[PDB]
């Protein structure tokens, strides 16, 4: 849900010099905090 | 009278 | 000649146009209204794409109904035809066109609701297919009425 | 209703009912079927 | 007339919210709650109302005054979210406009809590679950406003309301955040009045105009009575905090923007007929709550109107304030002022 | 003694019936166009407070 | 034959009956429906005030009696055997329009004042005599329409 | 932009310019509404009367039914015992269409075939005029009656869900609102009383 | 012949098309307005899916009534028909069209409300069915008038 | 017919006799409703000002009497064999009093609502809103005078 | 001139030749302006997907070519002395292509902007966007088939 929100916020912070990258996770990760299945995915952001 | 209560119609009926 | 006047092929060409115009105008609403909901719910669940493509296909069958009726009307026009043939051709155009328009509204709204609903509950998809079959026969009834009119256009015409 | 007699017994017995509903809810998340003794005869029937 | 086209998409909503109205506690039920000895007696006595079996599955000994209003508010908020999921078109916009006023309070609470260096998780609780907006916890960074609006607030629906707010360029203290909150709430009340005027039909139009006029008047009086305290504000810098609607706008907001002491506020309200019985009293907010409840009762007589959705939502929130006031007196044995609840139904 | 040469009493009946049927069609499609979906029941929101 | 009695003259005389009944029924229904909303809106708070508050529902029922009297007097001057000149048809159209628009305006006024009067009656018990006086002033409009229709009805039937 | 208002103003401009042209040319009697009423076939007026009678009565019944039915289903979530109590609010809206059936049954017995000569006579034109306006009168009165009784039925369902001692007092207003359709029926049967068939 | 002119088939051919254009346009409103409430309900409780599809079925019977009248009226128009038969065919089509158009709208709105309010309070299924049966006989009434009127189409006409 | 007295002539006097009572009833109904809403909303707190504040309803009921007078004076001039001149005079005399009474009814309704809602807060405003409602009522009287001066010429020196 | 081919008969063929390019241009204009705003909003964050997003604009450009084909086919059958039959056929062919291209252009724009906005967050929606844009492109192709079949007859034993 929150990949586009991160990428938009980090675009507006880093002024268009971001190197965002993401790869999906095909199985749902059952959480206990909430009680749904929650499709997640990875991210990496490069900055010095 | 008394009747059989069937717990699944009593657990969803409470909360 | 009081039964084949000069303005008699106006209504025939108007009906031949009206079939494809109103069925394409209904199919376009169904396709657009469904595809906005398909492209919105498959940014998260991309493996439901070829399963959710059903309401766009059922919206595209209506244009084939209009095409069949307008082709069959177009192969019966002529310069010296009667008013009776022209009135039958206009009625057969308007029936399939406006019934296909109604079925296109129904398919568009129910596809846009049901595709967005089937991503939360996986068991709703056969319910959407059950409702979309009841919307698809609303164009098939108008197809039947238009073909049944068109069969009477030249039978005892003098 | 809080001033009638026989209200402490109701509080004790529906505390027990609350705990039994908690047990039935805890029989979810680990799919364990309830026993369901189908002898509905040793309580209700003839003789009354 | 109004009933001809109302029930095409709002008849189920109307019937459900009128049935919600019928569960408001009348005057005898608060007397029966007042006579309770312990808090379990309050639980049994609330079980015979339309709250019934909502403090089930808690305990007999984990029952606390905080927990009672937490559950009694969560019931209300689930009911609001149920009504809003069955709405479409203009009613959905009406209920989103109800939500924005709680979003503003969440924004001010998060910005204030960021300054005092406290935990993000404890500001994320006590933070009114109805105005949520998923990018809210991102407000715990970058303590000036220009790094808040340019990163996270432009995507919110609160973005048009930050027009009159960019006169500072520094960090924020407790005064500046309250100025920002008052300016946002001014722009919100004016935009929601303008939405009601152009788009809601008539028997709900006039009801929502007098209800939003009351809200604007109460905001104006409290801003005037919180600005004569230990501060120094230029009088034209205070007229930007008073909303442009209501029945005390075109004359009395000129005088409240210039009131230097407490007698300048009594002189400004002395001309308006619905007020000036308020500044000699006991509590001052117990006049506003009473008059709001008499306004909300009058809104339930109009039958084909969505103002009912407002009038329920403010009445039930009064009810959760009453029960807490009884539960704060039973748990602390402070029966002397327990009958000071506010009941109109 | 006739009504007209072009606005005859047979063209006018066809136009009265066409105008009535067009009026009913336009009113019906205006009812059709104001048809919404109530999107809030078809999705779900997180809200970690609740 | 008779140049003053052409054969289309019953059309206007029946349009008089239609106008007189339909617009009076509309005025009575607007007076009855808008007033009953307030009568049932006050019912949740003070139920004991309802049987006195049925005055505007009875005030608006007399309007359909005005339109009914004028319609049954116009429809008794119509016959396919009698003469029935155009002057009589123009008079019956004027009768129908007078009664209909007088009763429509009076029913709108009874509806507005009955709604706001019954809703503001649960707070003040002394406000009832002022409601009945404004409701008497709002009902004489339809009576004026009926007087003009009776004079025009006896004036054109000669 | 109010495009329908622009269509209304265009129609008004064309009508005024056309009539003013016919006056100033000298041919103002060419716009002859009386000759239209003698050359138009009486079967048109009779069948439009029958069709608009039953169509408008059914439209008013359906309008009143969804107005009362939406509120009656909404007020039955918390009070489900209002359902069978308030069914007669729907019964009053649905007898509006049975009056349209009765009028269409009475008037369709007069649709006989006339002869080529003795076609546009006084009696046949009278029968067309009477059936047209009688059908319009009973259909429009039944549309208005159905919508009014539907509004009162929705309000009575809300009041029954509030307090069950209120439904007896709000039912009186539905009795007043239902006499309007019966008066429409009486005037429709009286406007076409002396009209012969199409001999 | 002035008793059977040449524009006489027009009132048949537009009366046969109006029976299926107007009833399918009501069936589309009923189907879409009900199926949206079906897809919104069954996200949380999907075991009520095939029980709540009654107002989609019941709105599909109105299009069958339009199809039946269009088939019956199409079997009786020809080139040399009279104005009597032509206006009876117009009246039958307009009757079943106006009756199927409003029954479909009412079935849609009431079925939407009932499907949404059967999730909470499971006793409101019977109430939904009882309201929806009384909104289905209205298109039945138009069907009955159309058949009663078509019974005298071509019996003594020359 | 006659070339000066055609058969369609009493159509016009039929539209003039009706429009004198159609449009004054709309004005009287608007004035009465718009005033009575303000009268009911004011007398919740001041029930002793109920009979003093009903003069806007009396000012708006005179308009219907104006239209009634014109419609009964036109009606005893209508005939089967009258001229087009008489029907034109009756059409104009109906329309003058009708649309002038509609305008007077709108003014009486708006100013009566605003003056009844304000006079509970100031007892010296009531004579000031009487003085405006005289200016809002003589408009219908001007329409009445024009209608009567026209009606005095519908039959003089005709042939 | 004569009974069977009058002098107002090339009026319908010129309306039919004009309205074939006009409504297809309206369809292409909606599909280009509506889907092209979604391109300029997407390609700020993802610039290298620019030429994969031009495909709704290329789909909208083909609809304007269909009206060009029908309009140049009708224009080489105009004449001073053509029949009313030919004018009716040419009017129907023009209306068919025009209103089908208008509907197809509305659908291509409304699917194309949401598809471009969606197929950048999800790189697997490109194939679905192409497929739904194929189903809305063939509507103008159906209109083209109908107008080519109408214009195909148009002169068969017309005399």
């Amino acid at each position: 849900d929150k990949v586009a929100t991160l990428e938009q916020i980090l675009w507006r912070v880093l002024r268009g010099n971001l190197f965002f990258k993401t790869v999906e996770i095909e199985q749902p990760v059952y959480d206990v905090k909430t009680r749904e299945y929650k499709h997640k995915n990875a991210f990496i952001v490069f900055s010095h | 009278a008394f009747e059989y209560k069937d717990m699944e119609v009593a657990v969803a009926s409470a909360s | 000649t009081e039964l084949c006047p000069v303005y008699a092929p106006f209504f025939g060409a108007i009906g031949c146009a009206s079939a494809i115009i109103f069925t394409s105008l209904g199919a376009a609403y169904g396709t657009a209204k469904s595809g906005v909901g398909i492209c919105a719910t498959c940014v998260l669940r991309p493996d439901l794409l070829f399963k959710n493509i059903v309401p766009v296909i059922m919206a595209g069958i209506i244009a084939i109904y209009g095409l069949v009726v307008s082709v069959l009307v177009c192969y019966s026009l002529g310069q010296k035809q009667a008013l009776y043939t022209g009135f039958i051709q206009l009625g057969a155009g308007l029936s399939v066109g406006l019934s296909g328009l109604a079925a296109g509204f129904a398919i568009g709204i129910v596809g846009d609701a049901g595709v967005r609903g089937s991503s939360q509950q996986p068991r709703l998809f056969v319910g959407m297919i059950l409702i979309l079959i009841f919307a698809e026969v609303l164009g098939l009834y108008g197809l039947i009425v238009a073909l049944l009119l068109n069969s009477r256009a030249t039978q005892d015409v003098v | 209703a809080f001033q009638r007699t026989f209200v402490n017994e109701i509080r004790r017995l529906d505390n027990v009912e609350r705990q039994y509903r908690y047990f039935y809810s805890l029989l979810k998340k680990h799919d364990i079927k309830l026993y369901e003794g189908d002898t509905d005869k040793y309580l209700d029937g003839s003789g009354e | 007339m109004e009933g001809v086209y109302f029930n095409i998409d709002n008849g189920f909503i109307e019937g459900v919210v009128r049935g919600y109205r019928n569960g408001l506690l009348s005057n005898n039920q608060y007397i029966n709650l007042t006579q309770c000895d312990t808090l379990e007696d309050l639980k049994l006595q609330l079980s015979s109302t339309d709250y019934g079996n909502f403090l089930s599955s808690v305990s007999s000994e984990s029952l606390t005054t905080s927990l009672i209003q937490e559950y009694a508010s969560s019931k209300l908020y689930h009911e609001f979210n149920y009504i809003r999921d069955q709405s479409s078109g203009s009613t959905r916009k009406f209920m989103d406009y109800i939500t924005y006023g709680y979003m503003i309070d969440n924004v001010a609470l998060m910005i204030t809590g960021t300054i005092h260096d406290r935990d993000k998780g404890e500001i994320l609780q006590r933070c009114h679950p109805l105005g949520w907006f998923d990018t809210l916890p991102t407000l715990s960074v970058a303590t000036d406003l220009e790094s808040l609006y340019e990163t996270v607030l432009v995507d919110t629906p609160l973005a048009p309301y930050f027009k009159n707010c960019f006169d500072t360029a520094e960090e924020l203290d407790d005064m500046n955040i309250e100025i920002i909150r008052n300016k946002l709430y001014k722009a919100y009340l004016e935009d929601f009045y303008n939405f009601v005027t152009e788009e809601i039909p008539e028997p709900a139009k006039e009801c929502m105009q007098t209800l939003l006029g009351f809200e604007a008047d109460r905001r104006s009086i409290n801003i005037a009575l919180n600005s004569l305290q230990s501060s120094d504000i230029d009088p034209d810098l205070k007229s930007d905090l008073l909303p442009n609607i209501g029945k005390l706008y075109p004359l009395a907001t000129f005088h409240l923007a210039q009131a230097q002491d407490f007698e300048g506020v009594r002189a400004a309200l002395a001309n308006v007929y619905e007020y000036r019985g308020f500044l000699e009293t006991g509590n001052l907010e117990d006049h506003f709550y009473q008059l709001e409840m008499e306004l909300c009762r009058d809104a339930f007589t109009q039958q084909f109107a969505i103002s009912t959705v407002w009038a329920w939502m403010k009445s039930k929130e009064q009810e959760v304030r009453n029960i807490t006031w009884i539960a704060e007196c039973i748990a602390q044995n402070q029966r002397e002022r327990i009958n000071n609840y506010i009941s109109v139904y | 003694d006739i009504l007209s040469s072009i606005w005859t009493e047979g063209l006018l009946m066809c136009l009265i019936v066409s105008a009535l049927l067009l009026f009913i069609l336009i009113v019906a499609l205006s009812w059709i166009s104001n048809l919404d979906i109530t999107y809030g029941a078809l999705e779900k929101s997180t809200n970690p407070i609740k | 034959s008779n140049i003053y009695a052409p054969l289309y003259a019953p059309f206007f005389g029946f349009a008089g009956c239609a106008a007189a009944m339909v617009l009076s029924c509309l005025g009575a229904a607007i007076g009855t429906a808008k007033s009953g909303i307030g009568i049932a809106g006050i019912g949740t708070f003070k139920p004991e005030l309802i049987m006195k508050s049925l005055i505007p529902v009875v005030m608006s029922g007399i309007l359909a009696i005005y339109g009914l009297v004028v319609a049954v007097l116009i429809a008794g001057n119509l016959s396919p055997t009698e003469d029935y000149t155009l002057f009589n048809g123009f008079m019956h159209l004027s009768c129908g329009l007078c009664v209909g628009f007088a009763c429509l305006s009076s029913g709108y006024a009874i509806g507005m004042v009955g709604d706001v009067g019954v809703r503001k009656y649960m707070h003040q018990p002394r406000l009832f005599v002022g409601i009945v006086l404004i409701l008497i002033f709002s009902e004489v409009l339809g009576l004026y329409g009926m007087i003009v229709a009776l004079i025009l009805n006896t004036r054109g039937s000669e | 932009f109010s495009f329908s208002h622009f269509l209304y103003y265009l129609v008004l401009i064309v009508v005024i310019v056309y009539g003013l042209y016919k006056l100033f040319t000298g041919h103002g009697s060419d716009i002859n509404f009386g000759k239209f009423l003698l050359r138009t076939s009486p079967y048109m007026w009779a069948n439009l009367g029958i069709a608009l009678c039953v169509g408008l009565s059914v439209v008013g019944a359906a309008w009143g039914i969804f107005i009362t039915g939406s509120s009656m289903i909404g007020a039955g979530v918390r009070a489900p015992r209002i359902t069978t109590k308030n069914l007669i609010s729907i019964i009053f809206c649905e007898v509006v269409a049975i009056y349209g059936l009765i009028i269409a049954i009475v008037f369709s017995s007069k649709l006989t075939v006339a002869t080529a000569e003795n076609m546009y006579s006084k009696s046949n034109l009278y029968t067309g005029y009477s059936l047209f306006w009688a059908g319009i009168t009973v259909g429009a009165s039944n549309l208005i009656c159905g919508i009014a009784v539907g509004i009162t039925g929705a309000t009575a369902a809300i009041s029954d869900a509030a307090d069950s001692a209120l439904f007896v007092k709000i039912l009186v207003i539905e009795i007043f609102g239902s006499i309007l359709g019966l008066l429409g029926l009486i005037v429709g049967l009286l406007m076409a009383g002396k009209a012969s068939e199409f001999q």
